[PDB]
DNA sequence: CTATGGGACGATAAAGGTATAAATTCTCTATAATGGGAGCTGCTCTGGCCGAAGCCCG
RNA sequence: AUACCCUCGA
DNA sequence: CGGGCTTCGGCCAGAGGTCGAGGGTAATAAGAGAATTTATACCTTTATCGTCCCATAG
């Protein structure tokens, strides 16, 4: 029954072990195979595509920089030229809206060895859930309506209504089902089919379907998960290099886990700017952060 | 400013055996205490049911085995080395 | 007879040095309350000490000439509510 | 106003209800700009302004809106006082669990959960997880769950399962707790387990519950999700000079737990891996057990120092432990201090004062004084006059100072007499002229002592210093009716050697006409001081009430003993002041005239008193010179004799025929009795050291030696100082405690050698380090009295009850220890007193017993009184007035309002620091009489008593027993009752040296089973010793032969069976191993013959035992149940005697083990009362079974030996008063209207019995057994709770309130006290009572 | 012939714009660096609290 | 004008 | 022969006089430089409130 906080967390970071620099080129490629994947599955959506051209133009009008927007693969004229190749595909996918499907793989073939700044990133990210959150308040929107006032079963809410929520097929078909819901439903088919026509708007914005953008979502949801396994890992693995670090300044007017801690959080930082090609040892990268985190910490307790 | 001599126990072994009222019986033959100049400082008490304990300074009690173990010694040629 | 008080107890320092005044401690509490004396064993925990309100008031009254020691509250009491209250646990009085 | 302070769980919307804004940001204050920034520690929108009536910008500054925040600044504008009561909050992104009721002793977290405190500690350090919600699966709620163990129960369940980790699992599970679905499950459960522990747990979680339920309490609020920040004034951060900044422990703590905070939340916003998370939440936990306590688990340290950070624990503790110095001490102003100085120009009332310390402490009267007379216009000019020291300001100064008493009390105040009020006047220097005669009541020496003055304020705060501390008010000691105003040292030795005596000595022979005449002869030098003289005189005597007497007599005495009369006050006869005025002849002169004349002419005596003690004490040159020690000339021979006896010894040693340790016992005891024989050589020599000629032939008298004189009065010295100063020195002690073998022979005025020197060194080392612990341990202990003795104050007049204690003189040995008429002074009567023959009313009543009730006593022969005691007076909440007899201080009856409580506990721990066989053989002749014995005639009238209760006392030719003696079993006693015994007769021939059986029955009797060699063993001792057998020991003995016993059955001379009376079965008692049966089986014994025989601390130490009703290492082993007992069964190692009581068999009886010896013997009354095995009594099954009288006078006797033994006198009200005080709770058998088993109030239970009577049924009165507890038991066990948590163990009570919901009415003394009330006490008793009439009645 | 409501008047303070320098927090550096250390040992008892080990026992 | 440490007096 | 059931032994908590008085000691190192917000500073626009001329009701 130690008591002792250093020790517990000693001992359960102490399962794992450390790893040779070819594991760390593991963990860096399988962090990159994440990001490739969700960042093919971003170019699935018309938008984001639309947007990254955007900021290109920003680039060739001067209103955005190299260093803010791309982070290399895997000079801006080979940019210029990628960024052409991708407008033509977007343009001969546009233009067959069947064969649009496979141009549209294509298109995630190609965006696909692209990388960009973490910013744009994160941009991305808040389109597709702010997209994700407006399809989800529709359909907790619709739920709460029909449950709470035509009391319409759910079971055939969870059989009959996914996957659709746009055509007037669902309404329809519950209306000729015959129960007394489906006849207290008619007061509110004004309301539930508004909202449907906001989410045929939405769709029409991002010429996709329903089932489309959840597959698209879902595909982004699993490379995400992936690189924060990676991460979670590589981090797991330098624990032991940030509690060696640590020990330089133990009395320096602070405690020694909120010490250790800061270091973490400048690992994790490390590990979110390492990049494999550099061709060099972990532990070099690692050091000027875990040092700048802790060196900040205490300078701001003075 | 002066510094006052400090008059302290001396490094080495010590023995004793007063009489205490922790085993409630007649008497314990108590500890056989060890004190360093600097170091951890070992203690040899003796369990009321005629058993030995050996514990460190910062530590729970111990039986002296465990330790006579540790230095090398055998289960056995500890035993004759020892009780004959 | 009067002076700069503790900031946190509003309570007179010790020793000569930062004037200061002796303290009515358990002992001599215990002292009076075996007298029947009250009134000043209140006056002296209240109006001479941990009151802010109560202090001026009784050097005015002093100066006037009558001795009415309006009692008040002690600060001290006050801390100690809060205090207890940081360490949460709720405090109240039935009114 | 208020009332009822309450105690409870803070809500998370209470704590958001408390705050005023939410504390985000760690740091508290920009280096550049030092204002406190937002979000802050001290920051502005959240706690207020930092100037009075001013916003951050300064939009605002006028003094108008006091109430409005600004637009700009969002910080309202009000009065800078406010940042004392805003508080802020901290929004936690995970809940943490409250230290408090984790960590106290019975932990409440996990009573609440039925899971250890190991369990939930490994659940909130991330060790294992814990199931909620179990569902249908098989796992349970209360099942914890390892890493491996919690992954294979998700694979094989996969949901249904709600396991988490951490204090959000315990605040999930206390939130679930359903409150009212487990108390019915547990008090369905409880009464179906007959185990004592299990049901004792179960009833303990009973008691949770319904505290929980009833108090509005919710368990979910012990983990709180949010906490709250201390406002900034009373977490200060105090700047160093030199623009540092001192930064408090809370600062610190606080700014910990919010970077741990911020850390948490902006590391679960980036989803950090799992183990990280948990670390961190890990680390908030300890950052707030931190915050909240220190020491219990991690013992957080500070920065850059050894010293841990102080808490808020460790603040509400206050400084010396739990004993608050803020709330109870609070310093206070109109004080000063300085060294004292004796003056022996003033009178009682009055004291020296200096003129700056009088000037500056009655600085606001002398400014009031001067504008009043309109010496002064503005108080800068009266400043300015103060200050100058204008000769006219001395004229105010006095005017202030003529009737305005002042308070003076020592460092240790052990008493109330140890702070008096003082009329000052005005002296010249810069030390406290102090009273030579309260020097003793202070224990002020003037070697060095100091004395704080204070100054009262309030007319009432005069009255009450004039009226009721005064020096002339308190001239009684409140422990004990006898004067302590009292002529100490040197006025004694002046009053002394005032009334002394010479053989022959100028002016002895004539006659005076009046004191007048001679003092004018004395003074004219024609009479010695002392001369035996004749002088007429007009003494007027009060022996009549009413009538003062006076008449005119001729006396025979001396000159000084005439002049010290003129002195003593009109209400005394002369035969008081004419004997030689030792100080102890003083003292009871004093308190004689103080109980006859009254107070004022007794205050005026004790001046007068003192003026003439220094004046003829300087009129004697006594001095002290080498030739005052007078050694004995006998002292050489005996040295001498001892010397040649001890050489003799060590040779006879050296010869091997004397043995080493009875050598040593025997030249100890050789040189004890030199050195008692030198002793009193020295002081024959020295009483009698004066040869005189009276006219011719030479004669002696009492000698005028300077030494002797200053022991024999009494002034200062002992018999046992002189033993060292003009004797040998004795045996002295090894720090061991072994005495050593060769004494100190040389005396002080000899002087020591370096050997003798170093084992006297030994000694006063001893001696001085025993000092200081025992003056710590009487502060401690006469603290804890005064804490658990404190509510305690007469309120009724008289309850009504007609109980009490029998009060007999103390006889414990052959003299009488304390006569009747001692103990029953002050008190008063419970029933009525006879005379020896009944029927005849001597003291009808509860009238108070004075000193003339007392005499009237003495004249008759009244030995056994029952009198009205604390312990009785069953009236509510207080005492009555006369069950608590007279006041000792004053010389009537207590008044209703009188803190006796605190009073009893002040005398009892004041004299703290004074603390560290065969026959019987009557002393003085008379009338034997018997008392609690049972016994039959012997066969010759021998009379033996085997009844283990029984005594043998000689009453006097009056009636009342002047000896009694404890008659032990099996005693032969020559029964002569009423028959007179000479002095030293041996009435009892008992010789017991072991254990005898005896045989009330007689007859042939038949040793069944007496086996030679199993059972018994007929081995006879050397030169035919003993014509008996040996009884074989049950484990000697061979494998049958143990398991048998010999029994001699009961048969006649013929062989007729016989039985004792009142059970069947026959007296057949076996005999057990090592006995003595020397008579032969089948040979009639007769009545009372021995059948088998069976051979077998002090100081405040054993006071705090008694007042703590703790149990010794050995208790003594008392019978259960009166009745026939039995022989207790040794094979299974522990003695089973069983009861089987004549009016009722009682088969339950407990195995007492063997490790302890046991001197019972079966066949006799158990006598519930008595004793089974001997050792120091535990003071409860004394209570329990004898009773609570019985008890009393137990502990009463027992503390009041060791009083005695250091010779200080204590009245027994004030043991009987703590007594009440530990004897107020009642524990529940059979309930009926509560719990089976719970402490309770008696007052409480009474008063539900009382409404249970006159209610619903009848039989829900509920029975109940009374409970003894010690004082730091009973103090912390009592209903308030502030009372407790002020005394100690703080955090424990605090917790224990908190879960119960406690509500604290302020109706004691600590309660008003800390809370700036008037004390229910003394004068505030008519406040209390108006504002009681004003709330209960609307 | 006079006091008072009504309406005209106008000087300025607040509101919003609106840039603009301060200032104050935020982000990077690429040989390698991959379980800490002071922690007392010389109280003393009492008291309670769990937890284990005998002890009846039917 | 906050906490420890040291020394000293009763 | 398992099982309540009493008892005992190891472990932790809490508490240890008061009031002085004096003295002393209290806690450190990345630069660059990019970026974002914020307090500042000048200026215009609208309302506000101090202000007085004027017709009129008695
Ligand atoms: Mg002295």
């Amino acid at each position: 029954r130690t008591t002792d906080p250093v020790r517990m967390y000693m001992r359960e970071m102490g399962t794992v072990e450390l790893l040779t620099r070819e594991g760390e080129i593991e963990i860096a490629k399988r962090i990159e195979e994440g990001i490739r994947e969700v960042m093919s599955a971003i170019a699935q959506f018309p938008g984001t595509v639309d947007s990254i051209l955007a900021d290109y133009n920003r680039i060739v009008a001067e209103g955005g920089r190299l260093s803010d927007v791309l982070s290399g693969y895997i000079d801006p004229e080979e940019a210029r030229l990628r960024f052409t190749a991708v407008s033509e595909q977007l343009d001969k996918a546009k233009k067959a809206l069947k064969q649009a499907t496979a141009e549209l793989t294509g298109l995630a073939e190609l965006f696909m060895p692209i990388k960009l700044v973490p910013k744009q990133f994160d941009a991305l990210v808040a389109r597709v859930r702010s997209a994700l959150e407006g399809v989800r308040a529709q359909e907790r929107a619709i739920m709460q309506l029909c449950v709470r006032d035509a009391r319409m079963p759910r079971a055939d809410f969870l059989r009959l209504f996914p996957n659709h929520e746009t055509d007037e097929k669902w309404v329809d078909s519950v209306l000729k089902s015959k129960p007394k819901y489906a006849e207290a439903i008619e007061r509110l088919r004004d309301d539930i089919l508004r909202n449907q026509q906001k989410l045929a708007a939405l769709e029409s914005e991002v010429e996709l379907t329903v089932a489309e953008i959840k597959e698209i979502n879902r595909a982004m949801s699993i490379g995400e998960a992936k690189a924060r396994r990676a991460k979670k890992e590589m981090v797991e693995a330098n624990l032991r290099l940030v509690i060696s670090i640590a020990k330089k300044y133990t009395n320096r007017g602070l405690q020694f886990l909120d010490l250790i801690q800061e270091g973490n959080i400048g690992l994790m930082k490390a590990v979110d700017k390492f990049e494999y090609r550099r061709g060099y040892k972990f532990s070099t990268y690692a050091t000027w952060w875990i040092r700048q985190a802790i060196t900040r910490s205490i300078a701001d307790q003075a | 400013r002066v510094i006052v001599s400090q008059l302290h126990r001396s490094p080495g072994v010590f023995f004793d055996h007063d009489r205490g009222k922790t085993h409630s019986s007649g008497k314990l033959l108590y500890s056989a205490r060890i004190i360093p100049y600097r170091g951890s400082w070992l203690d040899f008490e003796f369990d009321p049911k005629d058993c030995v304990f050996v514990r460190i300074d910062r530590r729970r009690k111990l039986p002296a085995s465990v330790l006579l173990r540790a230095l090398g010694y055998s289960t056995e040629e500890i035993l004759n080395a020892f009780y004959a | 007879s009067t002076g700069s008080y503790s900031l946190v107890t509003q309570q007179p320092l010790g020793g000569k040095a930062q004037f200061g005044g002796q303290r009515f401690g358990e002992m001599e509490v215990w002292a009076l309350e075996a007298y029947g004396a009250a009134y000043t064993l209140q006056e002296m925990l209240t109006v001479k000490s941990d009151d802010v309100n109560g202090r001026t008031k009784m050097y005015k009254n002093i100066v006037d000439g009558d001795h009415r020691m309006e009692a008040g509250m002690p600060e001290s009491f006050n801390v100690l509510i809060k205090e207890i209250r940081s360490l949460g646990i709720d405090i109240e009085l039935e009114t | 106003e208020f009332d009822a302070i309450r105690i409870g769980l803070a809500s998370p919307e209470m704590i958001r209800s408390w705050s005023f804004g939410e504390v985000k940001k760690p740091e508290t204050i920009n280096y550049r700009t030092f204002k406190p920034e937002r979000d802050g520690l001290f920051c502005a929108k959240i706690f207020g302004p930092v100037k009075d009536y001013e916003c951050l910008c300064g939009k605002y500054k006028r003094l108008k809106h006091r109430g409005v925040i600004c637009e700009k600044c969002g910080v309202e504008v009000a009065l800078a006082k406010v940042r004392r009561e805003r508080m802020g909050h901290i929004e936690l992104a995970s809940p943490v669990a409250h230290i408090w009721f984790l960590k106290s002793l019975p932990s409440r977290i996990g009573l609440l959960l039925d899971m250890t405190l190991r369990d939930i500690e490994r659940v909130l350090y991330f060790e294992s997880y814990v199931v909620i919600d179990p569902g249908m699966t098989t796992l349970e709620k209360g099942q914890l769950l390892n890493d491996e163990q919690y992954f294979e129960a998700l694979e094989e369940f996969g949901d249904d399962f709600d396991a988490r980790m951490g204090a959000e699992a315990v605040h999930e599970l206390l939130n679930a707790i359903d409150l009212e679905h487990e108390i019915g499950r547990l008090r369905e459960e409880i009464p179906q387990t007959n185990s004592e522990t299990k049901i004792k747990k179960l009833s303990k979680r009973l008691k949770l519950m319904e505290a929980f339920q009833g108090s509005g309490n919710k368990p979910e609020w012990m983990v709180l999700t949010v906490l709250p920040v201390l406002p900034p004034d009373l977490r200060p951060l105090v700047p160093l000079d030199g623009g540092r900044f001192a930064t408090s422990d809370l600062n610190d703590l606080y700014r910990r737990v919010i970077n741990r905070n911020n850390r948490l939340k902006r590391l679960l916003d980036l989803a950090a891996p799992d183990i990280i998370v948990r670390n961190e939440k890990r680390m908030l936990q300890e950052a707030v057990d931190a915050l909240l306590d220190n020491g219990r688990r991690g013992r957080a340290i500070t920065g850059s120092n050894k010293r841990p950070l102080k808490s808020l624990a460790d603040m509400i503790k206050g400084k010396q432990g739990r004993f608050r110095q803020n709330l109870l001490g609070k310093r206070v102003d109109y004080s000063g201090r300085s060294v004292i100085t004796v003056g022996p120009t003033l009178r009682l009332h009055q004291c020296g004062l200096p003129k700056k310390m009088a000037l500056e402490l009655f600085k606001p009267f002398i400014f009031g004084k001067l504008e009043g007379r309109g010496m002064a216009t503005t108080i800068k000019a009266a400043k300015k006059m103060v200050e100058r020291e204008l000769p006219e300001v001395w004229d105010v100064l006095a005017e202030v100072i003529r009737e305005h008493p002042v308070l003076l009390n020592r460092a240790p105040t052990l008493h109330r007499l140890g702070i008096q009020a003082f009329e000052p006047v005005l002296i010249e220097g810069k030390a406290i002229q102090l009273h030579p005669l309260v020097c003793a009541a202070y224990n002020a020496d003037f070697d060095g002592d100091q004395m704080a003055v204070h100054v009262p304020l309030t007319l009432e705060a005069q009255l009450e210093a004039r009226a009721l501390m005064m020096s002339t008010n308190n001239i009684l000691s409140p422990a004990n009716g006898e004067p302590i105003i009292v002529p100490s040292q040197d006025v004694v030795m002046g009053l002394y050697y005032m009334t002394r005596e010479a053989i022959n000595a100028k002016g002895e022979g004539m006659a005076f006409a009046d004191l007048q005449e001679v003092d004018r002869a004395y003074r004219s030098g024609q009479a010695s001081l002392h001369a035996r003289v004749k002088v007429r005189i007009n003494e007027k005597i009060k022996g009549e009430d009413g009538q003062l007497t006076a008449n005119t007599r001729i006396v025979d005495t001396t000159v000084g003993r005439a002049l010290l009369f003129q002195v003593v006050p009109a209400g005394l006869p002369f035969d008081v002041v004419n004997q030689s005025m030792k100080k102890k002849a003083i003292s009871k002169l004093i308190n004689h005239c103080y109980r006859v004349v009254g107070l004022k002419d007794t205050v005026i005596f004790a001046d007068q008193l003192m003026y003439t003690g220094f004046a003829y004490s300087t009129i004697s040159g006594v001095s002290i010179g080498v030739n005052d020690f007078v050694i004995p000339d006998e002292k050489a021979r005996i040295i001498n004799a001892a010397t040649d006896e001890v050489k003799e010894i060590e040779s006879q040693y050296a010869s091997g025929l004397v043995t080493q340790g009875e050598k040593y016992n025997k030249v100890i005891d050789l040189w004890s009795k030199a050195n008692d024989e030198v002793s009193k050589a020295m002081m024959a020599n020295l009483s009698k050291e004066k040869v005189v000629d009276r006219e011719g032939k030479e004669v002696d008298q009492e000698s005028f030696n300077s030494m002797y004189m200053m022991a024999d009065s009494g002034a200062r010295g002992s018999a046992a100082q002189i033993r060292q100063l003009a004797g040998m020195r004795g045996l002295m002690a090894k720090p061991d405690g072994s005495i050593i073998e060769t004494p100190i022979t040389a005396n002080f005025r000899e002087g020591l050698n370096v050997l003798q020197y170093f084992i006297s060194t030994h000694g006063a080392r001893k001696g001085l380090a025993d000092t200081a612990l025992k003056t710590a341990n009487s502060g401690y202990l006469t603290r804890r009295l005064v804490d658990v003795a404190q509510d305690l104050v007469v309120t009724e007049i008289d309850c009504g009850t007609e109980h009490g204690l029998l009060m007999s003189p103390h006889i414990e040995g052959g003299d009488v220890v304390e006569p009747l008429g001692e103990r029953v002074l002050g008190r008063v009567i419970a029933r009525d007193v006879f005379k020896p023959g009944s029927d005849e009313v001597i003291v009808p009543a509860g009238t108070l017993i004075d000193e003339k009730w007392v005499d009237f006593l003495e004249v008759m022969s009244v030995d056994e009184v029952v009198v009205r005691s604390p312990i009785t007076c069953e009236t509510r909440h207080g005492i009555c007035a006369m069950c608590y007899g007279r006041d000792l201080a004053r010389g009537h009856r207590v008044n209703i309002g009188e803190a006796v409580g605190v009073i009893a506990a002040q005398s009892i721990g004041e004299p703290g620091t004074q603390l560290t066989a065969d026959n019987v053989q009557v002393k003085n002749g008379g009338t034997i009489r018997l008392h609690n014995l049972k016994h039959v005639v012997r066969a010759d009238g021998a009379l033996v008593a085997v009844s283990r209760s029984g005594e043998l006392a000689v009453a006097d030719d009056f009636g009342r027993e002047r000896e009694r003696y404890k008659l032990p079993y099996g005693a032969v006693i020559s029964v002569k009752e009423g028959d007179k015994v000479d002095p030293g007769a041996i009435v009892a021939k008992w010789d017991p040296h072991t254990h005898p059986i005896v045989t009330e029955v007689d007859g042939t009797v038949a040793f069944v089973g007496m086996e030679e060699g199993i059972t018994v063993k007929r081995q006879t001792d050397e030169l035919t010793g003993l014509t008996n057998i040996e009884v074989m020991d049950p484990k000697d003995r061979p494998a049958a032969g143990k398991d048998i016993r010999p029994a001699v059955k009961l048969i006649d001379a013929a062989g007729k069976d016989l039985l004792l009376p009142g059970t069947d079965v026959p007296a057949q008692y076996f005999l057990p191993a090592n006995a003595l049966v020397n008579l032969t089986d089948g040979a009639k014994v007769s009545i009372g013959d021995v059948v088998a025989r069976i051979p077998q601390t002090g100081g405040l130490p054993r006071v705090a035992d008694l007042f703590e009703a703790r149990r010794p290492k050995e208790p003594s082993i008392l019978a259960e149940i009166s009745g026939t007992i039995s022989f207790g069964k040794e094979t299974k190692g522990k003695r089973r005697l069983v009861i089987t009581p004549n009016d009722g068999s009682d088969p339950y009886e407990e195995l007492i083990p063997k490790w302890r010896h046991l001197n019972v013997f079966e066949g006799e009354q158990v006598n519930r009362g008595e004793v089974i095995s001997d050792g120091p009594s535990n003071p409860h099954d004394i209570l329990r079974l004898l009773g609570v009288s019985s008890l009393a006078k137990y502990i009463v006797n027992e503390i009041q030996d060791v009083y005695r033994l250091q010779g200080v006198k204590i009245n027994d009200k004030h043991i009987e008063t703590i007594l009440r005080q530990m004897l107020r709770k009642v524990e529940v058998s059979e309930s009926g209207d509560s719990s089976f088993i719970k402490g309770d109030q008696v007052e409480l239970t009474q008063v539900l019995e009382e409404n249970e009577q006159l209610g619903t049924e009848d039989k829900f009165p509920a029975k109940y057994e009374r409970v003894l507890l010690g004082i730091t038991k009973a103090s912390l066990s009592t209903e308030s709770f502030i009372s407790a948590a002020s005394f100690q163990e703080t955090t424990r009570v605090l917790t224990e309130a908190a879960v119960t919901g406690k509500r604290d009415f302020l109706r004691g003394l600590k309660e008003n006290v800390v809370v700036g009330r008037l004390i229910p006490a003394g004068t505030g008793l008519a406040y209390h009572s108006e504002r009681k009439r004003q709330r209960d009645l609307g």
